[PDB]
């Protein structure tokens, strides 16, 4: 419901969970979706620390 | 090395075969000059 | 594919004594030659076919 | 017979050939760890990401 300001941006840590990026990538709600060092279509079968 | 496409091939003549040639040369030198 | 790490080879049980914080080992070629199974925590040796 | 038995360096000329060849192969393998400007020395990392 509420977002942070740009000067005091908010860091949320995501961990110990199973992600699903197909719900984000295949959504039409986003005007910008730019990935660096990783391809959005491959992001759905990788693991991160 | 092996697992990166790098291999080593064996010599055609074995160490035993080389030793045999050496023995023949020594035997010749000693008995027939 | 181990936690996102893809490759081909023969897997066997390892006798390498990994410390609890270590998940894999590497060779001089920067290739992985041992991994910790993410579910069983067993250490496996990786040798090319 | 005694001179060779007591002189470790006597056969250095033959050992030098062995050492030079081993050095060349070890160098060749280690170069597989170089990025050469790539994101990773590991080809599988590039393809999976
Ligand atoms: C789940 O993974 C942990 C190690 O992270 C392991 O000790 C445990 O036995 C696993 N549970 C099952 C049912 O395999």
């Amino acid at each position: 419901t509420r977002f942070a300001s740009v000067y005091a941006w908010n860091r949320k840590r995501i961990s110990n969970c199973v992600a699903d990026y197909s719900v984000l990538y295949n959504s039409a709600s986003f005007s910008t979706f730019k990935c660096y060092g990783v391809c959005p279509t491959k992001l759905n079968d990788l693991c991160f620390t | 090395q092996k697992f990166n496409g790098l291999t080593v091939l064996p010599p055609l003549l074995t160490d035993e075969m080389i030793a045999q040639y050496t023995s023949a040369l020594l035997a010749g030198t000693i008995t027939s000059g | 594919n181990f936690n996102g790490l893809t490759g081909t080879g023969v897997l066997t049980e390892s006798n390498k004594k990994f410390l609890p914080f270590q998940q894999f080992g590497r060779d001089i070629a920067d290739t992985t030659d041992a991994v910790r199974d993410p579910q069983t925590l067993e250490i496996l040796d990786i040798t090319p076919c | 017979q005694d001179s060779l038995s007591s002189t470790p360096s006597a056969l250095g000329k033959l050992q030098d050939v062995v050492n030079q060849n081993a050095q060349a192969l070890n160098t060749l393998v280690k170069q597989l760890s170089s990025n050469f400007g790539a994101i990773s020395s590991v080809l599988n990392d590039i393809l999976s990401r």
